[PDB]
């Protein structure tokens, strides 16, 4: 189309053609817009697109037409600028000097055009990074001369210095050598004398000017570094602290340069200064009082009307205030004179704790918590913030967020339910709010108790009954769990309790009891050391859950079964004993009444039920009593069991029944249950059901196999294949659960591995990719895990059956089979580990294979890959290093070393890989230093390629060198020559090889980087 | 109308396209095909102050595909930066990110989202996470696969561009639908058409729903 | 929605099949309910998606309409829509409706052939 003529360079510029494509792109829409995007990245993307720069700028009418030649500068600036000819660098440098003096000097210009001025200082300072101080040496004091000239021009020129430093001190560690970050910083701080100078003088003779604010914001960057005498020796914060915070255009900006002063490294034991960072807080906090808000203002309904910059003020006054007072609040208090602004200042943050705002009450939280974990400590220091702390007991038990336990919400249409899903982020809320509860709890024991029981006093007779405070309080009642005494807790909890059961006989319908069951729930599960102590209550209360187990109210349902578990973690001891006055130890009649019980719950929640069973069982250590109570908690799953293995072993046909797919997973299901509680405990109950598991393994792997072959690979994605592949899973989970926790390796190995490799490994080489299941590599992983080192032929066996037929699904591209991939590499890395003669062991073919396959995890951006290939790699390293001068470590050096060496590079220079670095450096390190200690005793380059006597070390130096002469052919010879001799030099020092590293990653970005940055120490 | 423009912004495999596909046809695109440059799409919300219309800029972030950069921000009026929870990297890019955003849009309002909460192995740690404090910048945890959160930027910076903390998405207006009969000729084609999905399994049958 | 009785609502997935690639696309999630007009005494499906409240879909429940199973699912129903208007003019889909129970998915059938009746009426 027309707006194509402008990638035409063999033609004249368009420059109205130019200003419409553009304006097609920011204005239009649809197609069009589209169109005009591709054409202007094209245009922008052509390597000549600078020489039209020039151009662009003096004769378009299009203000993003000039941004877009900006960029187009601006990458030939970071990119190339030691490409171009002399003279080029003088014009450009010339022709963005001229443009910005242009638009600084035209006020309308000025006014209305601040995006496009931007930009060009962001350009010139582009060039500054490049030529400055040693090509151009007077930029700074022209700058300051010429800021008298023009209050426009001044203006900008606060902006320049703004971004300089930046540039400079905020964003050169990622973007400069350590080198030139050094002579940047050192150029910038032997200038800054007279760049102070200025700034000072301008902030003395005005008061409110977008030249104020301007340089209030180039000072805000300053303060990142500079040293502290520029701040303390000067009036600069008599000025900060009274004349700017009194008009608002200025408060935003200076209350954030007092934030970073509060930060600003200063001497310890100085009077004076002292002195100096009380009268700061003084005058702005007199400031605030007088101008802005009293401290009884209800900034809560402030934030909430969000007029102009309100919340971000109220924002910046937290980030303010917490700053200081965490560094500073120690200035304020042994002084009686200072006492009424360290309160003051408190009493601004319980206000500001009391704002509607997640985020920032994290921010105040923070502070509170700093605060009240010191005055725990700090001898004499509590009774100075008793009426804050009182204050800021009430804040949090009102602002308590539901527990991650608490399983019921209120819906839109008022209605108690159950959670849809879970409220994943207020957790850590959570917790930080329980921690500084808890110090509260601890610092006066008698005020939290009397708030709690006075606002429960208050939910019974009605006078502020609601959910939200009842909610609120009893979250907060269960989460100071730990706070008092045994004695003290004792009493207090059932006064609690008591009330809660008041409560509930008075309030009616199913929403009410399952709001008041919910928070009954959450703090007797809170409180399992007053269950301990008090049997009849606890034994009153399981029944009570057992209840609930039976309601048709879904979230009080599976909270209980939570709570019971959560409870039984705790107390399972109490349940395993005979306790006095019992007939019996609670765990027989448990299990007697299991069936009832259980008999309304789904699946999921049986499991549960069973696990906190097994953890209870575990409890009784003399093995024929835990043996016959395993015996008597599997009754129902076995005999379920027992039929189904008759049945099916009558009729593979029975076996196709859905029904019994979902009875035979069930019964899997709760087996894994119970043996993640047991583990090595659950041995005799995995032994009655073992032999006939992996039959039944067998048959549904038939069974898979059969339906794919008549169906199709559609087969996979049905209810019956998924439920079939299920039992396979558990079956799986059931064994790596197990082998996981034995205690008894040899049993692990005489009895369990020999018949769980011949039903598992074959079915899995001979499957089709889609039928193959991950979960076998994961047992495997355990397998290896546990007792490879007791079964090297066992071991070869997995390898032979796994290797290359997952490889081979996984080496094709990066996303395909997932699952396989990611548990491919943890088992690879755990026979590397345990078994490393299992790899020794294959043929050169599969070993290459191996190879390939740990340089393939390199490439994965997939962390959980990534990280085990590196690792893998390291780790085969050291396994060769070990085997000493011998026959196989000499072959692989010879067949391997430069591969590594190589592929290592490879993902460390492509940009693509920056997560993994720190472990490519690692294994780069390690590589290098094998020949820089004269570790390979072999000759890593062939005969005649070199002289006779060649070191490794000369070769190793000669083969990089020419390897990144052609990776990287816009690198000078001289460049490479000097990061290779730092590298080799520095390969016993991790974090200078890292830098020097970093300091590559950034020359390769770029043309003309200097040789002489590799000498950095 | 009440139009603005947002700009979306992050590292390369955040989440951004595949957080505005799930805004504008409700899938889940579970593939990732890089953005080239810029993808513009508008998005109308229903609120209790009436439309909002957001145009938005969905940028690419990977560098070698990034286009027009820091160009694609001019004249934006609000934004979101994105990050992933599951990558580390990812967040310590956020700083690089609203940098280059900031000095093309000094005064907008801005949220910050981290993505992928749904993943099990949680890498940036909620307490981690405070670079928006000092930014005047909202933060979320999304989740544009479990829709977690999904909807909390954009109500948010309604808000704020509308100038209403009040402001609530409301239920759009549901006109009668029409009474229509399938045309005999075509009822061959829809056999076969209908087969296909029949036979074609739906995605993530493991989940609630 | 104010001249309409609620006869049913039921939690679902909806998805649309797209042809062209040859995908199931997730359409929206949220609550399903099947609303007969109190004046014309005709039953539409209108659903609408959890938060942002979007219309996902908004069609009359057809006569000529008929459920079918998906070969992944024991618990959805797929069938061709000939006019929703959830997005704006009216449309032809194929859709797939997920639940999330098979309990739930065979009473959305039985609610969908009552409501046809109605229609026929
Ligand atoms: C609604 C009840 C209603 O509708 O009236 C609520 C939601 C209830 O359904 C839920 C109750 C739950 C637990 C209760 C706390 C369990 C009750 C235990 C109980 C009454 C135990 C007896 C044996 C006691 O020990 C009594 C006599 C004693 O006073 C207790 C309450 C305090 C103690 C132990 C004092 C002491 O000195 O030891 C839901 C889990
Ligand atoms: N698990 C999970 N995956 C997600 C989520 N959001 C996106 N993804 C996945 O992440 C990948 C990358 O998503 P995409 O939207 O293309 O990322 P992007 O930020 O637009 N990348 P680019 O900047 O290169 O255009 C896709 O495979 C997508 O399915 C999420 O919330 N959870
Ligand atoms: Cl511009
Ligand atoms: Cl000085
Ligand atoms: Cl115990
Ligand atoms: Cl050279
Ligand atoms: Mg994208």
């Amino acid at each position: 189309g027309a707006m194509e003529g402008i990638l035409d360079f063999s033609n004249d510029l368009d420059i109205a053609l130019l200003d419409q494509v553009v304006s097609t792109f920011y204005q239009g829409s649809g197609v069009q817009q589209k169109q005009a995007q591709e054409i202007l990245t094209k245009f922008q993307d052509n390597p000549d697109a600078w020489q039209k720069a020039d151009q662009i700028l003096q004769f378009s009418t299009n203000p993003q037409s000039k941004f877009i030649a900006l960029s187009i500068l601006d990458k030939l600036i970071t990119r190339k600028w030691k490409l171009l000819p002399n003279d080029h660098r003088i014009g450009i440098r010339n022709f963005v000097v001229g443009m910005i003096i242009s638009m600084c000097q035209d006020d309308e210009v000025f006014k209305t055009q601040k995006n496009l001025i931007n930009k060009s200082d962001l350009t010139l300072v582009q060039i500054l990074k490049q030529e400055w101080p040693q090509n151009w040496p007077e930029f700074i004091p022209e700058l300051i001369g010429s800021s008298s000239s023009s209050v426009n021009v001044c203006e900008n020129n606060m902006i320049v210095l703004k971004l300089l430093s930046e540039e400079v001190f905020d964003f050169s560690a990622e973007q400069m050598t350590q080198a030139k970050a050094l002579h940047l910083k050192n150029s910038m701080s032997k200038e800054f004398e007279q760049i102070f100078k200025l700034c000072f003088q301008v902030l003395e003779q005005g008061a409110s000017s977008s030249l104020i604010v301007a340089t209030l914001e180039s000072l805000l960057r300053y303060l990142h570094w500079i040293p502290y005498r520029y701040i303390y020796e000067t009036n600069i914060l008599e000025l900060l602290s009274t004349k700017f915070m009194t008009s608002p255009d200025t408060r935003a900006i200076t209350l954030k340069c007092l934030t970073e002063v509060s930060n600003l490294k200063i001497p310890q034991d100085n009077d004076l200064i002292k002195r100096q960072t009380v009268l700061f807080f003084q005058n702005t906090l007199q400031q605030i009082a007088t101008s802005v808000m009293p401290v009884t203002a209800d900034l809560k309904a402030t934030y909430a009307n969000a007029n102009g910059n309100d919340q971000s003020f109220l924002q910046d006054l937290a980030m303010f205030l917490t700053t200081y007072l965490a560094r500073n609040r120690a200035l304020l208090e042994s002084d009686e004179s200072l006492r009424e602004l360290l309160l003051n200042a408190h009493q601004y943050l319980i206000q500001l704790s009391k704002i509607e705002e997640r985020e920032l009450f994290k921010t105040t939280l923070d502070y509170w918590h700093n605060l009240v974990a010191d005055l725990f400590y700090e001898p004499l220091k509590k009774h100075i913030y008793e009426e804050i702390c009182s204050q800021l007991r009430l804040v949090i038990i009102e602002n308590m967020v539901r527990p991650e336990e608490v399983l019921v919400v209120e819906n839109d249409e008022g209605e108690i339910v159950r959670e849809f899903v879970k409220e994943s982020d207020t957790i850590q809320l959570y917790k930080s709010e329980r921690e500084v509860l808890v110090y509260l709890t601890h610092l006066n024991v008698i005020d939290t108790e009397e708030i709690m029981i006075s606002k429960l006093a208050r939910q019974i007779d009605g006078s502020e009954w609601s959910w939200h405070n009842i909610n609120t309080l009893s979250w907060a009642i269960g989460s100071i769990s730990g706070t008092m005494s045994e004695d003290t807790e004792k009493r207090f909890v059932v006064t609690v309790i008591k009330d809660l059961l008041d409560l509930c006989v008075k309030k009616r319908g199913k929403d009410n009891k399952a709001v008041v069951a919910s928070d009954i729930m959450y703090v007797v599960g809170q409180y399992p050391r007053f269950l301990k102590a008090h049997w009849n209550f606890l034994r009153t209360v399981i029944l009570k859950l057992f209840e609930f187990m039976h309601e048709t109210h879904e979230g009080v349902q599976d909270m209980a079964c939570d709570t019971f578990i959560k409870i039984v973690q705790k107390c399972k001891y109490h349940f395993v004993i005979q306790q006095p006055r019992e007939s019996e130890p609670f765990i027989q009649t448990i299990i007697r009444d299991i069936q009832k019980t259980t008999a309304d719950l789904q699946p999921q929640q049986v499991h549960t039920f069973y696990k906190a069973c097994g953890i209870i069982i575990s409890e009784e250590r003399s093995v024929a009593e835990r043996n016959r109570l395993l015996s008597d908690l599997m009754q129902l799953p076995n005999m379920a069991w027992d039929t189904i293995v008759e049945q099916s072993t009558a009729n593979p046909t029975l076996l196709l029944d859905s029904e019994t797919v979902k009875i035979i997973a069930n019964i899997i299901k709760t087996n894994v249950a119970v043996c993640t509680s047991m583990g090595a405990d659950f041995y005799p109950q995995l032994g009655h059901i073992y032999y006939n598991m992996l039959q039944l393994y067998r048959a549904v792997s038939s069974m898979i196999s059969a339906q794919v072959a008549a169906e199709g690979l559609i087969a996979t994605k049905t209810p019956k294949v998924r439920g079939l592949r299920t039992i396979k899973k558990e079956i799986l989970k059931l064994v790596e659960t197990y082998i996981s926790k034995a205690r008894n390796l040899d049993d692990v190995v005489k009895v369990l591995v020999e018949p769980l490799l011949n039903a598992v490994l074959e079915d899995y080489m001979n499957n089709v990719p889609d039928a193959r299941d991950a979960e076998v590599l994961n047992c495997m992983t355990t397998v290896v895990e546990k007792v490879g080192h007791m079964i090297p032929q066992g071991v070869i066996l997995i390898l032979q059956s796994v290797f290359e037929c997952t490889l081979d699904m996984i080496n094709k591209d990066f996303t395909e089979y997932p699952e396989h991939r990611v548990e491919f590499y943890k088992l690879l890395k755990v026979i590397n580990e345990k078994s490393f003669a299992a790899f020794l062991e294959l043929p050169p073919a599969a070993f290459k294979l191996f190879v390939d396959a740990i340089c393939w995890a390199f490439k994965h951006n997939n962390r959980d890959v990534e990280v085990n290939g590196l690792q893998i790699a390291l780790d085969l390293v050291k396994n060769i290093e070990r085997m000493g001068n011998v026959p196989f470590a000499n072959e692989f050096h010879k067949n391997y070393f430069f591969i590594f060496v190589s592929e290592t590079f490879f993902v460390l220079t492509d940009s693509d890989h920056k997560s993994g670095f720190s472990k490519q450096a690692l294994l780069l390190m390690k590589l290098i230093s094998l020949v820089y200690d004269n570790k390979i005793s072999v000759p890593l380059y062939q005969e005649a390629e070199v002289p006779q006597g060649t070191s490794n070390q000369v070769y190793l130096s000669q083969y990089l060198a020419n390897m990144l002469s052609n990776a990287f052919p816009h690198l000078t010879s001289e460049q490479i020559a000097s990061f290779l001799s730092a590298l080799t030099k520095q390969c016993k020092d991790l974090v200078v090889f890292k830098g020097t590293l970093r300091d590559f990653l950034v020359q390769i970005k770029e043309v003309g980087g200097d040789p002489t940055d590799y000498l950095f120490a | 109308q009440v139009q603005f423009k947002l700009v979306l912004v992050g590292d390369g495999g955040t989440g951004k396209t595949t957080f505005v596909k799930r805004h504008l046809t409700g899938e889940f695109e579970k593939k990732y095909v890089a953005t080239l440059g810029v993808e513009v799409h508008p998005l109308v919300f229903h609120t209790n102050r009436g439309p909002i219309k957001f145009n938005v800029w969905d940028t690419a972030g990977q560098e070698k595909f990034g286009g027009l950069r820091d160009g694609y921000y001019i004249q934006a009026q609000c934004a979101i930066i994105m990050f992933d929870v599951t990558s580390r990297v990812t967040y310590k890019n956020v700083p690089n990110w609203h940098r280059d955003l900031v000095r093309v849009c000094e005064n907008i309002p801005i949220v910050l989202c981290g993505n992928k909460v749904d993943i099990k192995d949680r890498k940036v740690k909620a307490k981690s996470i405070v670079f928006h404090r000092k930014k005047n910048l909202q933060y979320y945890d999304i989740s544009a696969k479990s829709n977690y959160n999904f909807e909390k930027p954009f109500l948010w910076l309604a808000r704020k561009l509308i100038g209403d903390p009040n402001l609530e998405f409301v239920a759009m207006p549901a006109l009668a639908p029409p009474e229509v009969v399938m045309d005999p000729a075509l009822a061959a084609q829809y056999e076969h058409d209908l087969e296909v999905a029949q036979t074609t399994a739906l995605p993530d049958e493991d989940d609630d729903l | 929605e104010e001249d309409e009785e609620v006869l049913y609502k039921v939690r679902a997935k909806l998805f649309r099949f797209d042809k062209d690639a040859k995908e199931w696309k997730e359409r929206g999630t949220g609550d399903c309910k099947f609303l007969k007009n109190k004046k014309t005494n005709k039953v539409r499906i209108l659903m609408r998606r959890d938060k942002t409240l979007k219309i996902c879909a908004n069609h009359i429940i057809a006569p000529e309409y008929t459920l079918k199973p998906n070969v992944g699912s024991d618990r959805s129903w797929v069938y061709a829509c000939t006019a929703d208007i959830a997005e704006g003019e009216a449309e032809a889909f194929t859709f797939a409706i997920r639940f999330g129970s098979k309990e739930n998915a065979d009473k959305f059938k039985e609610e969908f052939e009552k409501a046809q009746e109605i229609n026929k009426k």
